[PDB]
Order: C-alpha cells, then sequence, then structure tokens
C-alpha cells in the first residue's frame, strides 16, 4: 500500500 | 543493457525511499519521473499529470529501476535549480 501523488506540472 | 529492463523488484524500504527520492526532485526534474511511470505503467496513464497516481506495488521492476536510477543521478548532485 504505497501511493505517490506527485503534485507538479501545474500550469501557471 | 539488460540489467535495467530485466531487473528484479527492489524491497519495500527501497520502493518507499524511491517515493521519497522523487519527492526530492525539483518540479523541472520531477516532471521526467511523473512521465516515466505514466509511460511504463499504462494502467495509471489515466492519472491527471498534475496529480498523478503512482502505485509502487504495481510498477514493473524495470520502472522502479528507471525511477531510482534517474533520481539518484539528480540527488547525488547540487539539485537546487528550482528548489
Amino acid at each position: 500500500e504505497i501511493k505517490l501523488k506527485i503534485t507538479k506540472t501545474i500550469q501557471n | 543493457s539488460e540489467e535495467e529492463d530485466k531487473c528484479k523488484p527492489m524491497s519495500y524500504e527501497e520502493k518507499r525511499q524511491l517515493s521519497l527520492d522523487i519527492n526530492k526532485l525539483p518540479g523541472e526534474k520531477l516532471g521526467r519521473v511523473v512521465h516515466i511511470i505514466q509511460s511504463r505503467e499504462p494502467s495509471l496513464k489515466n492519472s491527471n499529470p498534475d496529480e498523478i497516481e503512482i502505485d509502487f506495488e504495481t510498477l514493473k521492476p524495470s520502472t522502479l529501476r528507471e525511477l531510482e536510477r534517474y533520481v539518484t543521478s539528480c540527488l547525488r548532485k547540487k539539485r537546487k535549480p528550482q528548489a
């Protein structure tokens, strides 16, 4: 049970 | 050559630390890994690129060794361009 929600590449 | 794509899975410690090592990559460098997993693991290419869903227990052994090998190449340096 390992999840990596990499939060990035969000438009600016 | 074949040691990367025909590799065996890493341990729970390593998989977890791999989640942590990608977390260390600045957004620029980070964008590669998000792409790597999505490219190697079709099942999660449905994940929004901004909030990608990685399941370290389902990633192929070669995916893990591409993720780890890539990040370690960055961590082992002065990785502060965007951080």
